[PDB]
RNA sequence: GAUUAUUGGAGGUAGAGCACUGUUUGGACGAGGGGCCGGUUACCGAAUUCAGACAAACUCCGAAUGCCAAUUAAUUUAACUUGGGAGUCAGAACAUGGGUGAUAAGGUCCGUGUUCGAAAGGGAAACAGCCCAGACCACCAGCUAAGGUCCCAAAAUAUAUGUUAAGUGGAAAAGGAUGUGGCGUUGCCCAGACAACUAGGAUGUUGGCUUAGAAGCAGCCAUCAUUUAAAGAGUGCGUAAUAGCUCACUAGUCGAGUGACACUGCGCCGAAAAUGUACCGGGGCUAAACAUAUUACCGAAGCUGUGGAUUGUCCUUUGGACA
RNA sequence: UGGGGCGGUCGCCUCCUAAAAGGUAACGGAGGCGCUCAAAGGUUCCCUCAGAAUGGUUGGAAAUCAUUCAUAGAGUGUAAA
RNA sequence: UUUGGCACCUCGAUGUCGGCUCAUCGCAUCCUGGGGCUGUAGUCGGUCCCAAGGGUUGGGCUGUUCGCCCAUUAAAGCGGU
RNA sequence: UCUGGUGACUAUAGCAAGGAGGUCACACCUGUUCCCAUGCCGAACACAGAAGUUAAGCUCCUUAGCGUCGAUGGUAGUCGAACUUACGUUCCGCUAGAGUAGAACGUUGCCAGGC
């Protein structure tokens, strides 16, 4: 016998909008754990670590410091 | 001390490349101060006999198209399943 | 700046985003050919299924 | 005999043998050395015997390196048995070698005395070679 | 709805390769248990300075993929939405792409393909598992797609040019020899290339431990002036030891060739197993094997000749005009 | 369920296989959960790394003490990321 | 020429081991060796060619393909069939 | 228009070394009465000062010394195609990581004094 049959049903994370696309006023940005994306402007971070849109705008992601990502999204229209 | 050279023109292709390596040649670059970057071919038995005569470290004066360098091996790719010299690189050290 | 394709190879046992490709350029079944204008965009589709496709000026 | 003291995972994939060798094509420690022309996997067994070989031969002449090393646990069934109830036990432990790869050198000897010393070594081994020297030019 | 270019991101993608690391290895260095008198050292352990492996259970990058934007171009009049009617869930099988696991599996995932089943077929011996097809549909159109071209059996006897030689064709393999040559070689000689010719074979010198003496040979050399145009404290064949001729040397004869590469494509044992040969299907053949072409055209649900279908778009003539 | 039996299994979480996204199988490779916390929650704030040597009553040589380099190598209630 | 896989027909049936009878496709060979070469004195050993050209036994002992003794003989394979 | 407050840029901006400096600045400095404060301690925080001081911090100038950046060329790898599924080969696109040459001892916004 063997002892290794578990896995764990995988949770669907990554980004879920592009950059440069219009979306709309809460919109969930990018699932992850920890911060693999920091939030920018108009950004807020959920309680699991969920990206989203605070207002509706194009999105772009840029980079934070020497190392590091984030996201804003702004309000042009 | 009198290596001579030939001027690649621009962009070979993959096939040219060793189809440059099947005859003796091997490619070259040159550059430091005194020039700007010239990619050149080099025939390979030539080369290898001014390296025998004039050490690893040395100085060879070789024509590149009107006129001469000073120069010296900078580093070289070498395919040692083959033993052949497959790249190597001038530097002008006027 | 005009070109002619005529589609020689078949389009049976090719991959679908090749179909796809044949389709775009307006060819239907073998040795059937289209005219077209010259671009960039026209000649990115002829380098995309280039196997499949004859051109030439005219 | 050569074995690791610890490893993390006692079973891992199957190396990949496609290639040339990544890095060790140079001899750098003694005068002479073994390069690989084909590609194979070298059980530590086939190591004990190709530097007992070696040795005898070179009377506790020079030295001898080996700059192969077996990291790799492998697996099998002991009895032919119905397929797949699991991974089987680690049967012995393994390098890859691709062409390029330098497998043994020695210093401290004359010349014919190492290619023999070496062409010795190689009719162990499941790969063909092709002595060679220290490079220069 | 779409489908196919430039510009932007996301993954930190993998393949590769090592950005601290974590682990695993063969480097080389002084101090601590210690060897000893609390140290002197060895070996160890740990620490600082070469080269490797995983990075399936890693860090620095990034082919192709995917998400998207264009106040941006060729394609499909289809889209997505609601509603009616289903079949299918051995859904597989040969195909990788990459991979797991026994690298058979004519077993497990996945990314395209081919059939598909109803798409049958037609040139991959014949095979819903290469070239080709989706269908108006037939039909003595005759001319094309290729996978093609003694006899079969569309279709180059098919030649021309310069290199091939296993029945390879129409069966791969580890070592061993001499293979077509070949250039990229590299380095060897009219004082005559490898010549072979045969004419010199020694010596105080086994000098030494002299080992069953051994004076080429229990195995360690102590490995010194030679005779001669030339020869070894004898290349060596040997040898219980000698018998030692030359392969250590050159004037007699004397001409055109030599040693290592790399191999590079193609030769020489396997191919020892049994109702039935043998893989173009295959008999028969060297073309009916490498490199170049070269016009020939064959060739089929390809064009152009005939035809009883229907759909779409147009006018609106509802014609079948075009599709 | 690589016949069936015997053995081993029903759920959830985390890695790896898993091949730029996401998804992805096996009786493939490794591990956890079936709670805990009156502060280990909130909040203004405030205040803010070990180890390594170094050399010292202690000295396990290092417990606490002191100087300087030390990456979150420390630490993070709980497995891994 | 014992395991793996199946599943690639046969749950609308492909009769299972020894033995007898009869072979033979038809092959790395026990005998003759017919020949021959050697780390072959005849006698051996070992190898090569050749051979399935032709030959290749009667009994005691079992549950069966397995064996084991007696007495001979120039001598007592290979199994897909 | 020098500093100094305060923002923006991936360390090209950092560490190290060497040399200079001072009331419009800036720090060390002096103390605990008071606000306040140390799981002890005016060390720190806080407050009151201004005798000393350029030593250190800080500023300015030299170094490529360690880090950081880093081409060109040539290779691994790989999309597509053609041979063939050879531990492959060939053609065509995209071109890495490493390493070489070389860069770099920061540019720039706003403000007020000094000017």
């Amino acid at each position: 016998s063997t002892k290794n049959g578990r896995d764990s049903e995988s949770k669907r994370l990554g980004a879920k909008r592009a950059d440069g696309q219009f979306v709309t006023g809460g919109s969930i940005l990018y699932r992850q754990r920890g911060t693999k994306i920091y939030p920018g402007e108009n950004v807020g971070r959920g309680g699991d670590d969920t990206l989203f849109a605070k207002i509706d705008g194009v999105v772009k992601f840029e980079r934070k410091g020497r190392d590091k990502k984030q996201v804003s999204v702004y309000a042009v229209a | 001390a009198s290596l001579k050279s030939i001027i690649r023109q621009g962009k070979q292709t993959r096939s040219d490349l060793k189809q440059l390596r099947k005859s003796g040649k091997v490619p070259a670059v040159v550059y430091g101060y005194g020039t700007k970057n010239v990619s050149v071919k080099v025939d390979e038995v030539e080369f290898i006999k001014v390296i025998r005569e004039v050490g690893r470290n040395g100085v060879i004066e070789l024509g590149v198209g009107s006129k001469t360098i000073k120069v010296m091996v900078a580093d070289y790719q070498f395919d040692p399943l083959k033993n052949q010299i497959t790249h190597i690189d001038f530097l002008a050290i006027n | 700046a005009k070109l002619q394709i005529t589609l020689t190879r078949s389009v049976i046992g090719r991959p679908e985003t090749q179909r796809k490709t044949v389709e775009a350029l307006g060819l239907k079944k073998t040795n059937s050919s289209v005219v077209v204008e010259d671009n960039p965009a026209i000649r990115g589709q002829i380098n995309k299924v280039k196997h499949l496709v004859t051109v030439e000026e005219k | 005999m050569l074995l690791p003291k610890r490893v993390k995972y006692r079973r891992q994939h199957r190396p990949k043998t496609t290639g040339r060798s990544k890095g060790g094509n140079y001899v750098t420690f003694g005068e002479f050395g073994l390069q690989a022309t084909t590609t194979s996997w070298i059980t530590s067994r086939q190591i004990e015997s190709a530097r007992i070989a070696m040795t005898r031969y070179m009377k506790r002449g020079g030295k001898v390196w080996i700059k192969i090393f077996p990291h790799t646990p492998y697996t099998k069934k002991p009895l032919e048995v119905r397929m797949g109830a699991g991974k089987g036990a680690v049967e012995g432990w393994i390098a890859v070698v691709k062409p390029g790869r330098i497998l043994f050198e020695v210093a401290g000897v004359s010349e014919e005395v190492a290619r023999e010393a070496l062409r010795l070594a190689s009719h162990k081994l499941p790969v063909k070679t092709k002595f060679v020297k220290r490079e220069e030019l």
